[PDB]
DNA sequence: ATCAATATCCACCTGCAGATTCTACCAAAAGTGTATTTGGAAACTGCTCCATCAAAAGGCATGTTCAGCTGAATTCAGCTGAACATGCCTTTTGATGGAGCAGTTTCCAAATACACTTTTGGTAGAATCTGCAGGTGGATATTGAT
DNA sequence: ATCAATATCCACCTGCAGATTCTACCAAAAGTGTATTTGGAAACTGCTCCATCAAAAGGCATGTTCAGCTGAATTCAGCTGAACATGCCTTTTGATGGAGCAGTTTCCAAATACACTTTTGGTAGAATCTGCAGGTGGATATTGAT
């Protein structure tokens, strides 16, 4: 019931400011952007996929979704860290 | 004491561009709301959130549209917003 | 009638946060026109989203929907 | 027995990531590789955004982060701000801005 | 190869202007036109499936979309000619 | 026997059912809903046709152009707001001149 | 010795440009312009007639929009003369700036 | 050849001509820089999107379709190309 | 305002080459007929969540006065942009060749989707903590006036 | 520049409403083992695409003249902002009922999954039309001059 990424956030904040807290209406809207992010993201790739006749949704097409969604460096920084964390889940 | 014209206005733009809290009523805003809603379905009924998120989302507009209208007037060479200035801002939004 | 329950001095702190010095008279009238507008488009996307849940009550999701239909995308009432 | 999340050292749920994903509507399939790097990407914006903001806080006196400053922090930043350009926080209000015109002389 | 709405809109202009011709240009921007309302109505009506939580989408996800899409009378219309439409083939 | 034909239609039922099940709009496509969309489709389709033609025939032409789906869009209000955020190759502008730079 | 008087040719053109549906632009120049700026963003891309055609399309009808929209602007101050301030108004209350 | 300032090739008689569409009477000599660089920007986004298209796909030939994608990508539907 | 004289639409005809309409066969949707799931509607119901009601308080709107400064109107000179005729070249456009692509088939190793069985992270309220929202009072800036 | 009259910070304090941590169920990843696609890795065409060629055209760049327009300056009446005195209603707080939710079960009418049987829409030549591109000729507007 009533998933959220509350939690998910919070970490985040501890790793970046560790003694920053967040108010209640804050992190509804850290929730929305997420969730917002999300879904341009995956409607770009479900876009993405549709158009060469691929019936799955790969890294890849996350990838140039964020090429085409993120601008300039928030997007190459973007690209960097998913690649990295593709990488490093594909070991062990 | 007084104070010149235009003066307490600057006071007011840097107050309330300091603060972040709505400033329409919520009360009158409401009874726009249900009645906007009324004619639209009759028995709506409604929750205290969606009240709020309209009130939030129509301040926003409103100043965003009101900045565009100042915008707008200083463009004219004119220092006062005029419904000109709204109508034309509205226009080349493509909001008509 | 409640329409003009958004009074003069409410529109004129919406004019001061968005940086207006002065406000013409006939100004008050043409906002509350454009509010009414703004209302009357984004409830009727809203009620719609309710009716279509078979519903009877307006929620925040409701509302955020609607927002987002209009290409007014609302965060902190999500969603 | 460890967590995807773990596996790709990310604070945002891979798993949930995924399954949202397949759930979602977007394709018949999803990659194993996709729910982690978009994962991967959410925790980052988030991180620059909560970055951003918590350095309003500070410069607002304040410890505990509040809409106003991610308000700040979104649109002082060029890109945050071209990103939510069509986007409305939320008690954000709006950056202090006034016409020079306005001004005395 | 190359599936087009062409024989259909030819067949409803011969309907509504029975000697009235249409160019090559003016067909495939019809074409574009069926496409882009077509997408725009189905993705509204796997938005409002998603938002109840539903996994079908019923003629009725059709008529709330198209409420939402169109404007005025076109929707009025619409709406009636759907609904119009889903009696005569149950009936059938 | 066709679907289009019982539900009284021009507009094929039958490929707007397939678009639907490759759109990946949903996990199940009802049956009333490519009916419903289909002759959704071919209703904007005739509005759109209607008024066109009526603009060809009102520039003596019998056949149509781009041009006359442009005059048609933009002089009927609300296929002007439907289609506000689009646009028509080789379609033009609607004449229209400010009454402030007319000569007098 | 013949001349009009300055405007009336200008509104004559109006009429004209009005009237008529092609492109203004020069087909070459354009795209030579399209295959510069792609090039340079990538560079053994190569391009479809119907490419550069559907850019030229919706490159002059942005343009065209967006030159109403400075008249407009011109308008509203009073002047009859569209001016770079007024591109930027219009460019900016767009959302584009 | 060699592929440079190609925005001047867009002219000031064709500015001037899509002013006239757009219903301009009189029109700033400062006006066709400011025209030209608009127009730089727009295309520059438009055939970012497009040519981020045709690499996802691995071609080579930006096609019409990916034009038309990236197009609606910037909130400018167009009509009569194929999409 | 007429007269007259440029240049300019504005119309109707006409012959004709380029598209449009029309005709004739074939892969691939579309439709049929049966066998299985299944999703979501119907039918009860336990609960948060909304709608009134009441009442007291003080926080703001309303209404009025009155003057200062803004916007609208007029005048007018300087110069910038329109109009035009010259002359020169870059663009058009109508075909030609060779080529480097997508576009198609034919398969496979790799990757993903299922179907059950277990193992934790997530989440929901209680049980502690903790900034911050207000609340004064005094130092500094801002403003208007001599 | 100084003098008084507000307004604005900035510091410093403290209780509390709201943020953080803490405790236990349980939904939902994760782990195992089988069952299916598929997206490429090569191999191969058939086509648009790039790049010329070669005249001719018409469209562009340039330079000159001048009219009309833009911006600067002044006047002044009008109106909107500053401030204040009054009173109205919106804001707070708390309670009460119940209405409209979701939450659970149960179970068909509806949808999905295969394997054949037909029909159709698409593609490629065959067979007509329709704007179009000119061509005067008839009224129209623009401009200069009585």
């Amino acid at each position: 019931r009533k998933e959220s990424y509350s939690i998910y956030v919070y970490k985040v904040l501890k790793q970046v400011h560790p003694d920053t807290g967040i108010s209640s209406k804050a992190m509804g809207i850290m929730n929305s952007f997420v969730n917002d992010i999300f879904e341009r993201i995956a409607g770009e790739a479900s876009r993405l996929a549709h158009y060469n006749k691929r019936s799955t949704i790969t890294s890849r097409e996350i990838q140039t979704a964020v090429r085409l969604l993120l601008p300039g460096e928030l997007a190459k920084h973007a690209v960097s860290e998913g690649t990295k964390a593709v990488t490093k889940y594909t070991s062990a | 004491h007084r104070y010149r014209p235009g003066t307490v206005a600057l006071r007011e733009i840097r107050r309330y561009q300091k603060s972040t809290e709505l400033l329409i009523r919520k009360l009158p805003f409401q009874r726009l709301v249900r009645e906007i809603a009324q004619d639209f379905n009759t028995d709506l009924r409604f929750q205290s959130a969606a009240v709020g998120a309209l009130q939030e989302a129509s301040e926003a507009y409103l100043v965003g549209l009101l900045e565009d209208t100042n915008l707008c007037a200083i463009h004219a060479k004119r220092v006062t917003i005029m419904p000109k200035d709204i109508q034309l801002a509205r226009r080349i939004r493509g909001e008509r | 009638d409640n329409i003009q329950g958004i009074t003069k001095p409410a529109i004129r702190r919406l004019a001061r946060r968005g940086g207006v010095k002065r406000i013409s008279g006939l100004i008050y009238e043409e906002t509350r026109g454009v509010l009414k507008v703004f209302l009357e488009n984004v409830i009727r996307d809203a009620v719609t989203y309710t009716e279509h849940a078979k519903r009877k009550t307006v929620t925040a999701m409701d509302v955020v929907y609607a927002l987002k239909r209009q290409g007014r995308t609302l965060y902190g009432f999500g969603g | 027995a460890k967590t995807r999340s773990s596996r790709a050292g990310l604070q945002f749920p891979v798993g949930r990531v995924h399954r949202l994903l397949r759930k979602g509507n977007y394709s018949e399939r999803v990659g194993a590789g996709a729910p982690v790097y978009l994962a991967a990407v959410l925790e980052y914006l988030t991180a620059e955004i909560l970055e951003l903001a918590g350095n309003a806080a500070r410069d607002n006196k304040k410890t505990r982060i509040i809409p106003r400053h991610l308000q700040l922090a979104i649109r002082n930043d060029e890109e945050l701000n071209k990103l939510l350009g069509r986007v409305t926080i939320a008690q954000g209000g709006v950056l202090p801005n006034i016409q020079a015109v306005l001004l005395p002389k």
